[PDB]
């Protein structure tokens, strides 16, 4: 009946050492440290053990005015955390505690943090595609219902900005519920969020929500941002178990759960691997990655940040977690420095439900006709900087406007970057977006402008801007006329 | 006994505003005044117009910003950056009577341009100021036209026909 | 009454830290907290603990009298924090960050503390004028803000940081108290000179009533070259919540990251990336999610923060430069071949960046900054080219090359100073005039009114004389009905009385005597405005 | 300790900072007689009261 | 011409960078494993000396 | 195998965290000897041991077609050849993307077929002229 | 009184331990084996501790022949090394003895070595041109007048040639004091030094001497080259602070002082940083750098060459040297591959005077 205690051998920064004299308990398991030392109730939670008597173990919350020998109970589980409707409109932290102001959570049950991956039997690819409203993404990267999405990507791109316009664009339309997981986010971005989804009623307290939020942030200890993730899937895999809905599990981002327990290995003791990093990265990132699956029950639709530092895909963390995705959508600073957002690179990027079969024939042939122009467009760069424009073929500078076209044509306004853009957001339907692309493939709009592309929405929006720049062209040229009679 | 307020956070607030107006009523020094809308803000009771008009007037009519004297002390600028704390930040908007603790203090301080502005802003918004400074306005200007005050006198003085760094003042 | 507890002696030291060897089994040492070591009868050695052990032993980081210690020496603990004093009586000081005050010629606040959550603070709404153009129009800098200055060294960046200071002085003697923004400078490793002139520089300006100055210096033990961004953040806290508003600086945290990792070596952690623990991200993260614009329930406080990281060979690659790119909102790439190609301020635009954008600038600068962004994402497209077509030059190629010149300054710009400046090129009024003479435009733009020294004044308010103006171009805006037609009816009079008296006599210099006089008049004004 | 303490903390030496001294304000009659002279002689009073 | 004597030195320069890559993630590696022995401690070695 | 870049992580992380003596790439030395215990196993067995055969198609992902890592190092010095695909064909519509001049069969006509030496033989005699042709022609 | 004693533990290399049966003396205290047992007198200083009854110090001379139950003796204080006008025109050791053979040094007193930097409040930077008469030197990366100055270039670039132009120039016509720490380069140098200057009456040890000199070379174990250049700070703060005087400070290279740290660093067993170095770098350049500055009692103009090896910059001893200084310096190779000499790469140096409100306005 009595819960076990154990004293602490030595505290190393966040990694700590407790004796346990009858028997150590399962690994994972969470234990507690009474408030009345240290004034916050200290949770830790058991990584790998040493001894028959010792374990050593994190913590999730920071470990000061904590004196060695203090009693360290064992809850006898792990971390607990609380399921249902009522996680509905509440931020949370790692422990499940509610960080807003808004009252106690109502909790019928509570589920643990980690379990086990659906088995092989359990998993179900269902070949369906997802409408987000972006353009390049609804050509190139036709994001699959139910599969995994990584939004790769160094500092500065637009990953974040991407997915503020998705949840904005699938997260109303989505009848099923959303979690957003912070992990290692910016503490401000959270409150850009929060607002956001109570201006959007995504949050409607006094009613009901679809949106549940998880945040352990830049702030918090790597014991916290290691177990957040996991956090956001005991939200999750409730919503797909036992309520049978579908959800959306957005993450912002994976990479700092990398480097959170890359940040202990070296004071557990772990020999560290090449750049850096903990040799069990693979690993532990499998046993996360595998959980996000949908299943014959339900269908999460996650999507992933990652960052790319130096914007190096070389690095193992992005280079791990290729695998465990559906749709690499990969970004790149050369696009962004150019004007054009999303800045997409479409040869770097690929998805899986792109076949002739699982989608439609002309999306397929469009789509393989534009990553096959702009693969000939790189090589006419390298030669026009050299030679110059008028060493091609007509045929060739054709190709040349072309994808020079449909690179600023893939870009896009969205609603949330009214700030910097100062344009409203535009939402693109899939079947305008083939339309659009072919035309332009098959010398359709050849005579309409460049500059009319950039930065607007289906082919429609172009002839209203192509217009006004013939209407703002001829104002200048009279009024150099009207500048000519004067003087 | 009025509509509730909320924060952006939509949680409660406080709405007893009373008691702070009456400290910055009491106040001596106009610097105070500020620091009685902080622990108001602190207490979950943010401003409200009645209570940036009560500053303003502490402003208007006070002496000086803190007990010793400061250099840069402008009169108007403080009344003119609480408007924008309550137009863009709190989301509160001015009045005619906020405007008119602006334009009095011109008057005082004889700034006969401002004043105009202050004119125009005002019907731009719907509001009607009184003439009784519009008038003082327009005698401010007419004095410093007929003394040659119109301008600063550095303005009215011929420039360096050579062109050279030390005549120029730099 | 007021007995010492003692827990051990000392048993090694190494330099700037040390190991203690307990006294008693029974006693037990927190974490994190300040022992006191009796190097004397008289003095303590305050000190640090950075380290528990299965043995009992404590690795122990040290920040006084260091000198002073031996082996053996009765070692004490006080079973708190390390704090420091903290308030409105410390403006005005330079301090060591223990509190200790450097001389020249009650309450206690805690080191480290958690940081707002995500409900206790407010979106960024307001602005911090730092001075620049580019950082007040095209990198809008805003308050709850943390934003980070890269760059190679001996390139600016001290000196934007600066700026920002002296800029806030003029503003905070004419705003009441509770708007005005005060400000940190921190010095890690720095040298103790170059303290000494940030102090008179501040003293000249008379903006040391509004800035505190935390100096870790190189010979400072690096366990204080450690604690120093503490102590800047840990005065920040009063003013957050006393309602205020304040600034940091954090001089090179590359510096205060060498001393992280010479602790953490020599007490025998293990080492990791560059030698470094691994745990170093967590420590600007700590030290940066500090920063935030504090909800209204809170004040509507604020503390920015300009971080500063030196760069080797213009690298964003090394691991500390990524950690803080990471964290930080935006940033000023502050590049050393646009500062050796003649131009200071040597930002980049096209990797410096702010991710807050127009909410934080002001409802005039939104009109310019938005123009400003469109115009140079178009030059951005052909100024790589030699200038071909003279008399065929885009506008867009003009007015680009002449915001150039515009951004151009040495010290901080008033606001109003700033954005009639930019108004002219985004509207084509300094088309005419060429690139060299952009700047002493501006001067006479600014400080000698032209209409009102040639008779040409129909302009019932609007001119540059009076600097009282700012507050209704901020709060009403440049593009209103009662303000547009009065400023362009300044600048169009400017222009024309420029292009034929002053222009016409410029060009017509042949001489090297009177062409070298006019070359150094625009340097001057490329200095001084 | 104390006696050590208050001893460095005083400068004889040094002179005691002065009351803090208001901006000027000058009257329009002032100005009226002397338009243009003011700023040299305000400057000069810097001069002044920095060297002299 | 010109263009291969720059790409020599550009090869060179590549090889020369990632052998010292090589080497630098190496001794950090070391560096770890090595301060890991400094951090276990030593037995005790009870045995009869007599 | 799909892939074996990944079983050498795997390697990696036992060793390391058993306190194997590391080595370039943070892996142990006997890496090399894991894909050499494995790979020769594969082998056309003699007529005195049944004429079976055990093929190997061992998959080594590669990163900004880099060659010179660790992994990729080894196994090209172990295969009988090598296959090399490119994505800058990838995305050209060339697929499957090889790169015929980086990708090697030792077994070059032992294992092709009477009509089959005679065409790939005249293949090779066409394709290193075009691209002796296709190299030096312009675009146009 | 008795003097304290303490029996030697273990010897790896120039470290040694030392058992000290009462108790530990401070750190930085000398301590000293008769010339008895080893043949040559050793003074050895404490670094660090490793326990009570226990402390970890360098030696300065070789370890030859040293034994581990050998008596060793606390001298009661730091490395005392002369001061006065009796330190011109001699050069001395680490150790403050004299080389030179000419006589018995007539000082009145010795100051340590290690000495606490200047506060604040004594610092006071007056910003003035110092004309080398070289051109480039003068352009791009003016000296300051009390500064302090970096020659950063690696091997056979012209760095030592630009120091002995610098005394040809500046230190003749200087009316001040000099010292000529060298630290790590090549012996030849100063005998080279020793006679330029002979010859120029500098040295004239029949008269009024201008200079000391200060010599611990490469052939010097790491205890010497470590902790020299604080001694050629002794005998310059002397003239800064009693005398009230200009003087400069040609130091030869400080990359050795670094390397020295280094291989005693590797030696005490401390966990190395990035490249090889110790953890300590930064300190330890710091504690010798800050000691160079120009207070209200005097000024201080130094000239610190570096080296950079395989020509990197990223190396962190210079890395770190940049932030310290007040004029960089950086000559190149490629340069001098060219002819140009010398080779200084303009656009990678920096000065701090290179202001309008320092130097004239045409010179900007
Ligand atoms: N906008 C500017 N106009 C004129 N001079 C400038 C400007 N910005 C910087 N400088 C000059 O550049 C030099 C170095 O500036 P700063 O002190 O900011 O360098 P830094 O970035 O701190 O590099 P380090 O830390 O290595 O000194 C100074 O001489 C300074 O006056
Ligand atoms: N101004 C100069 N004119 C001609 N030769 C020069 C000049 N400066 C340097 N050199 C040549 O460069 C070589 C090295 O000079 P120096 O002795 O300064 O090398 P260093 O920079 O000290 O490098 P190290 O310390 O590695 O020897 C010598 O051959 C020297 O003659
Ligand atoms: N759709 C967009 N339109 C315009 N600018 C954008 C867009 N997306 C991103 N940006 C620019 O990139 C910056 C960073 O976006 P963010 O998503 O925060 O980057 P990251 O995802 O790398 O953290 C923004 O502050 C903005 O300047
Ligand atoms: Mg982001
Ligand atoms: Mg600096
Ligand atoms: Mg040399």
């Amino acid at each position: 009946d009595v819960k076990q205690v154990g004293y602490v051998q030595q505290i190393i920064g966040a990694v700590v050492d407790v004796t346990f004299t009858d028997s150590v308990p399962p690994v994972l398991t969470a234990l507690t440290v009474d408030a009345k030392e240290t004034g916050t109730l200290l949770t830790m939670e058991i990584v790998q053990h040493l001894d028959t008597k010792t374990a050593r173990c994190i913590c999730m919350s920071s470990t000061d005015m904590l004196r060695l020998r203090t009693p360290v109970v064992n809850t006898g589980s792990q971390i607990t955390v609380p399921v249902g409707e009522a996680t509905l409109g509440r931020i949370f932290n790692v422990m499940g505690d509610a960080i807003d102001q808004r009252g106690p959570v109502k909790n019928k049950v509570r589920w643990p943090i980690h379990r086990k991956a659906p088995t092989l039997a359990e998993q179900s690819g269902k070949d369906e595609v997802l409408v987000t409203g972006i353009k390049v993404i609804d050509l190139i990267l036709p994001y699959c219902k139910g599969g995994k999405i990584g939004l790769f990507g160094g500092a500065g791109v637009g990953k974040t900005v991407i997915i503020m316009e998705l949840i904005n664009n699938v997260a109303k339309g989505h009848g099923g519920y959303s979690v957003f997981a912070g992990v290692g986010e910016r503490t401000r971005e959270g409150t850009d969020l929060y607002l956001e989804m109570m201006g959007s009623k995504v949050i409607d307290l006094q009613g009901d929500s679809k949106c549940v939020l998880v945040y352990g942030q830049m702030n918090e200890p790597p014991g916290a941002r290691a177990r957040v993730a996991q956090t956001a899937l005991t939200m999750a895999e409730y919503f797909r178990d036992e309520a049978g809905q579908d959800v959306l599990l957005f993450v912002d981002n994976v990479f700092r759960f990398t480097q959170a327990n890359s940040e202990v290995s070296a004071l557990l003791g772990r020999i560290p691997a090449a750049v850096g990093y903990q040799p069990t990265l693979a690993e532990d990132l499998g046993m996360l990655q595998e959980r996000i699956t949908s299943t014959v029950k339900g269908s999460i639709t996650s999507v992933q940040a990652v960052y790319v530092p130096a914007d190096d895909i070389t690095d193992p963390a992005p280079a791990t977690t290729f695998s465990h995705l559906d749709a690499t959508t990969v970004l790149s600073r050369s696009v962004a420095e150019a004007g054009i957002y999303p800045a997409v690179e479409p040869l770097e990027c690929a998805s899986r439900i792109m076949d002739p079969d699982a989608i439609d024939v002309n999306h397929y042939n469009v789509a393989m006709d534009i990553v096959e122009m702009l693969t000939k467009y790189k090589e006419l760069q390298d030669i026009i900087a050299v030679l110059g424009i008028d060493e091609l073929s007509e045929e060739d500078k054709l190709i040349v406007d072309r994808a020079r076209k449909v690179a600023k044509f893939m870009s896009q306004p969205f609603a949330v970057a009214e700030v910097f853009t100062g344009m409203k957001g535009y939402y693109v339907q899939l079947e305008d977006c083939v339309s659009d692309f072919g035309s332009l493939l098959m010398g359709q709009c050849d005579n309409i402008p460049e500059m009319a592309f950039y930065m607007v929405g289906g082919l429609d929006s172009v002839k209203e801007k192509a217009a006004k720049m013939a209407a703002e062209a001829a104002a200048m040229r009279e009024r150099a006329r009207k500048a000519a009679e004067a003087k | 006994a009025g509509g509730k307020r909320y924060d952006l956070f939509g949680y409660e607030v406080s709405v007893a505003t009373g008691p702070f107006i009456e400290e910055i009523k009491k106040a001596q020094f106009y610097d105070d005044a500020g620091e009685v809308i902080v622990k108001m803000n602190l207490a979950n009771t943010p401003p409200d117009l009645q209570t940036y008009n009560a500053v303003l007037e502490r402003i208007l009519n006070c002496k000086s910003k803190r007990s010793q004297p400061v250099k840069g002390e402008n009169k108007f600028a403080a009344m003119m950056d609480i408007l924008e704390e309550m137009d863009a930040r709190s989301g509160i908007k001015p009045n005619a009577e906020s405007w008119g603790y602006v334009l009095k203090e011109l008057v005082q301080a004889g700034d006969f341009r401002l004043g105009w502005v202050c004119i125009a802003g005002m019907k731009s918004l719907g509001i009607t100021p009184d003439q009784a400074l519009v008038d003082a306005n327009e005698a401010n200007a007419a004095k410093a036209k007929a003394a040659g005050t119109d301008f600063p006198a550095y303005l009215k003085k011929a420039a360096p026909e050579s062109f050279d760094t030390k005549a120029w003042g730099i | 009454l007021e007995a010492k507890q003692k827990i051990g002696f000392v048993h090694g030291i190494d330099g700037t830290i040390a190991t203690i060897a307990p006294a008693a089994s029974k006693v037990t040492v927190p974490y994190n907290t300040v022992l006191e070591i009796a190097v004397s009868a008289t003095n303590i050695a305050n000190a640090l603990v950075f380290n528990l052990e299965k043995d009992g032993s404590i690795g122990v980081i040290l920040l006084d009298n260091i000198s002073e210690v031996r082996s053996g020496q009765d070692v004490y603990a006080t079973g708190s924090l390390l704090k420091i004093p903290v308030g409105f009586h410390m403006l005005g000081k330079i301090i060591n960050p223990l509190g200790k005050e450097i001389p020249t010629g009650t309450k206690l606040g805690l080191v480290e503390e958690m940081a707002p959550n995500i409900v206790s603070r407010q979106p960024v709404n307001y602005n911090l004028l730092t001075g620049y153009k580019v950082i007040d129009t095209l990198i809008p800098v805003g308050r709850g803000q943390r934003e980070l200055i890269l760059g190679d060294r001996q390139t600016g960046k001290t000196s934007i940081a600066l700026s920002t200071i002296l800029n806030q002085t003029k503003v905070n003697n004419e705003i009441l108290s509770k708007n005005n923004v005060l400000s940190v400078y921190v010095s890690i490793g720095q040298r103790c000179s170059n303290v000494a002139r940030i102090h008179r520089l501040l003293t000249e300006y008379d903006a040391m009533k509004y800035c505190t100055i935390v100096a870790a210096t190189a010979a400072d033990p690096a366990g204080l070259q450690y604690l120093a961004p503490y102590a800047g953040t840990t005065l920040g806290e009063e003013f957050r919540n006393s309602g205020r508003h304040i600034l940091l600086v954090y001089d090179d945290l590359s510096k205060q990251a060498v001393s992280y990792r010479q602790i953490s070596l020599l007490l025998r952690r293990p080492p990791g990336r560059e030698a470094y623990p691994g745990d170093v991200f967590y420590l600007h993260s700590r030290l940066l999610e500090r920063s935030a614009m504090m909800s209204p329930q809170k004040g509507s406080g604020s503390l920015t923060s300009l971080p500063i990281v030196e760069t080797l060979s213009n690298d964003v690659t090394a691991y500390i430069v990524t950690n803080v790119i990471s964290i930080t909102d935006g940033q000023i790439y502050l590049d050393a071949k646009l500062f050796t190609g003649g131009q200071r301020p040597a930002v980049n635009i096209g990797l410096s960046v702010s991710r807050v954008g127009s909410s934080a600038q002001n409802k005039a600068m939104k009109k310019v900054g938005g123009a400003l962004k469109m115009l140079m994402g178009e030059y951005r497209k052909m100024a790589g080219e030699q200038t071909s077509g003279s008399q065929n030059v885009s506008p867009v190629m003009i007015r680009g090359a002449r915001c150039l010149q515009l951004f151009n300054q040495k010290g901080p710009s008033y606001f109003m100073d700033a954005i009639v400046a930019l108004y002219a090129v985004t509207n084509g009024y300094m088309d005419d005039v060429k690139l060299q003479y952009s700047k002493f435009y501006e001067f006479l733009l600014l400080n000698k009114d032209l209409p009102v020294l040639y008779g040409q004044v129909n302009n019932k308010y609007f001119y540059m004389y009076n600097k009282n103006l700012n507050y209704f171009i901020r709060y009403f805006g440049l593009n209103h009905e009662i303000l547009e037609p009065e400023l362009k009816k300044y600048i169009e009079i400017h222009t024309n009385l420029f292009l034929d008296n002053y222009q016409s006599r410029m060009n017509e210099l042949k001489s090297d005597e009177d062409l070298v006089q006019l070359k150094n008049l625009l340097y001057a004004c490329k200095r001084t405005v | 300790a104390l006696a050590k303490a208050s001893a460095a903390q005083v400068d004889w030496t040094s002179l005691p900072a002065a009351p803090p001294r208001p901006s000027p304000s000058a009257p329009d009659t002032l100005i009226r007689l002397l338009g243009s002279v003011v700023d040299d002689l305000a400057d000069a009073d810097k001069v002044e009261q920095k060297y002299g | 011409g010109n263009i291969t004597g720059l790409m020599q030195l550009a090869d060179y320069t590549y090889n020369k960078t990632r052998k010292e890559l090589i080497t630098a993630e190496l001794l950090e590696i070391i560096g770890t494993m090595t301060a890991m022995h400094a951090g276990k401690k030593v037995g005790l070695k009870k045995t009869e000396f007599w």
